[PDB]
DNA sequence: GGTGTTGTATTACGGGCTC
DNA sequence: GGTGTTGTATTACGGGCTC
DNA sequence: TATTTGTTG
DNA sequence: TCGACGAAATATAAAAATTTAAAACTAAGAGAAA
DNA sequence: GAGCCCGTAATACAACAAAATCCAACAAATA
DNA sequence: GAGCCCGTAATACAACAGATTTTTTCTCTTAGTTTTAAATTTTTATATTTCGTCGA
């Protein structure tokens, strides 16, 4: 169904959200955040050919930035 | 109580032969007591912790076969303050504080036996309330909601006060004889000794004189004219309003499902007017568990069931129209109840963004979504960031202003953007307001989200919805206004 | 006329001891 | 947290009689 | 004479 | 070892102009399980 | 002990245990 | 009674009762499609980062 794609798609946003999540130390409610802009952006038609980290770095970055917080674009990008 | 000794000749000491195995008189022909221990004792209960000259074993007392007759001739004497009152409530206040192994076929034997002594003499052949006088409204106008499903039939109890949205099927195909079939499928509840639905003269009530002449129910469903003394049309009147109201909302996964939410917020809300809410007014127990979890997206197996929670969580929305409409305020203190406005607040301006113009019959009230203040210049003048500050685009008076742009809980959806935003959420929406006067452009209601925020649409994707109903209500809208 | 029937853990009953 | 459960013929146990 | 159609380990 | 300068990397707004993923989105295919 | 009537009233015993296709193969019914 | 060991030996309890495909949703897994945005160039003034080098 056309309900049933958006699930799969947004179960990876969500394990690769945690998977950084798990490494940047960021609360819950950060990553809430960070999970409804992804889904604003799935609403927006995603931009593709994109790089998946790029896009979940973004979002959680504008999570992180929306309640004021320290970290940093480098911490983001440090593997 | 009535002895601090237990006497040891019953069944008492034989269960208390469980593990500390004290001593054997049983009882003359005790081939009950001994087969009763050891099923009642070996196979669940492993219970009765044991105390030295105790009968404490649970919290209540474990009264002897001996010892019974004299406890409850103590406990029913009137005369010895029992009252002799009836077999219910002396058999709940009768086991807090005994235990008393097959209570219920002693208390019955003793009240079968003492009857002769105290006889009862009730009439047995030959006064309102509890779906005795009952009736069900019907609903006027209402969408097919993609199942053609376009009715809404309210059964209000007289007494109760308790309502049942049901019949949702067709306006007239469920209504010569699927409307005995709808009140036969919620009459699970009982058959009503009088049925007063007050809608008009019918056809119907011969076939249902049928149905209950098939059953041995005295049932009748005359409903001559009308029942209206003070509050029975009162209460129709704002019943409708509120169906009027869902039917301002939900175009998709419509109202035909979640109204079961609908109803038991309706019945769980207390009714502020001689008494308390309808599943306590007849019931007398359910709290309504409130909470629904709307958090924790982050931690969800499934997103579309945390989505449609949220949605579920709208019972904000019929509590605080039925609390607004339980409906005024203080005249002339309006001028003066505008206020001091902090910056950083999101602040809703009204129509003259940057043009003003004469709106399409406008029933919008403030036409445009929120922006952020930056600066006041003075009390009546506010600086906030709409366009570029060429020609004054930036301030506006304050009658032109409004504070109120809260509670994401009540409302999940966000405000959709882009024209690519919007032709995918496009077939998510609630109403249409009017057409932009400037040249082309529709303003609608999309559905989650507050009356007050708006979303315009053009002509590019409005051609990918349901769009045939959207300017029909628009049509008879304006038909109603002018 | 022709219409259930044994394998299996599980448990109950005698010789021999303490009485 | 999460793990059987009542409808049904059938049969067993007290008041009242004979003792 | 082939294709059916009742019932039964 | 503090000062002095050179210089690529980005934004930037377009017109463009060949290859490269690339992640939503369908759609088998198995495996459950009353 | 010994049994009987009668009136309640306990009492193990089995049914809910997803539903419905045929498989292979006897013999009846036409046309 | 009261129990115990051990050695035989009865003892109710349950399996054989035609077996297989479907029926209706759901939920990982794994391969194919689609829309879309992005890898190297000009370039233009602006500014800050980070090397990179040089000097007394």
């Amino acid at each position: 169904s056309a309900l049933e794609s958006r699930e799969a798609t947004l179960n990876n946003a969500r394990r690769k959200l945690r998977a950084v999540s798990y490494a940047l130390h960021i609360p819950e409610y950060i990553t809430d955040a960070a999970f409804q802009w992804y889904k604003l952006a799935l609403a927006n038609n995603f931009v593709q050919g994109r790089r998946s980290q790029n896009v979940i770095a973004s979002c959680l970055y504008v999570a992180c930035r929306k309640e004021k917080t320290h970290h940093m674009l480098i911490d983001f990008s440090s593997r | 109580y009535y002895k601090s000794d237990p006497l040891c000749s019953a069944v008492l000491i034989h269960m208390k032969e469980l593990t500390q195995h004290n001593v054997t008189p049983e009882d003359m022909s005790a081939f009950r007591s001994y087969q009763k221990k050891l099923e009642l004792s070996e196979t669940f209960r492993k219970n009765y912790s044991l105390e030295d000259e105790m009968i404490y074993y649970q919290d209540r007392l474990v009264v002897p076969i001996k010892q019974q007759n004299a406890v409850m001739r103590l406990y029913h004497d009137h005369t010895l303050f029992g009252g002799h009152f009836g077999v219910t409530v002396t058999l709940a206040k009768i086991s807090p504080i005994y235990y008393w192994p097959k209570l219920q076929h002693s208390i019955i034997q003793y009240i079968r036996t003492c009857v002769q002594c105290q006889l009862i003499k009730s009439h047995r052949p030959r006064a309102e309330g509890r779906w005795l006088d009952i009736s069900m409204d019907f609903v006027t106008g209402l969408p097919p909601t993609s199942n053609n499903l376009n009715m809404i039939l309210v059964v209000v109890d007289r007494f109760s006060k308790r309502a049942h949205f049901i019949a949702t099927r067709k306006t007239l195909d469920a209504t010569q004889l699927i409307d005995l079939l709808f009140r036969y499928i919620f009459s699970y509840h009982g058959f009503p000794r009088t049925i007063t639905s007050d809608r008009d003269v019918r056809m119907t009530a011969d076939k249902y004189q049928e149905l209950t002449k098939r059953l041995g129910i005295k049932s009748t469903m005359s409903s001559a004219n009308h029942p209206q003394t003070d509050g029975q049309s009162e209460r129709t009147i704002q019943t409708l309003n509120r169906l009027l109201r869902a039917y301002a909302s939900t175009n998709i996964q419509n109202w035909h499902v979640y109204l079961p939410q609908i109803e038991f917020v309706y019945n769980s809300t207390p009714t502020r007017t001689l008494g308390k809410s309808p599943f306590e007014i007849d019931l007398g127990y359910l709290p309504n568990t409130p909470a629904i979890k709307s958090d924790d997206e982050v931690n969800a197996r499934s997103f579309t069931a945390v989505e449609l929670a949220k949605h579920l969580k709208a019972l904000t929305i019929q509590t605080k129209e039925q609390l607004e409409h339980a409906e005024m305020e203080t005249n002339n203190n309006q001028r003066r109840k505008p206020l001091l406005l902090n910056i950083g607040d999101h602040v809703l301006v009204h129509r003259d963004a940057y043009f003003k113009k004469g709106a399409y019959m406008k029933v919008q009230q403030i036409y445009v979504g929120p922006f952020r203040v930056v600066k006041k210049i003075n009390d009546n003048a506010y600086e906030l960031d709409l366009n570029s500050h060429k020609k004054k685009h930036r301030v506006i008076n304050v009658q032109f202003l409004k504070k109120f742009v809260y509670r994401p809980d009540a409302y999940p959806k966000n405000k959709p953007i882009s024209s690519t935003e919007r032709i995918k959420r496009a077939h998510e929406v609630t109403a249409l307001i009017g057409i932009d006067t400037t040249h082309k452009t529709y303003l609608c209601h999309m559905q989650d989200v507050d009356p007050t925020l708006s979303v315009e649409y053009s002509e590019a994707e409005f051609c990918q919805i349901p769009e045939r109903t959207r300017r029909s209500i628009l049509a008879n809208f304006r038909q109603l206004y002018e």
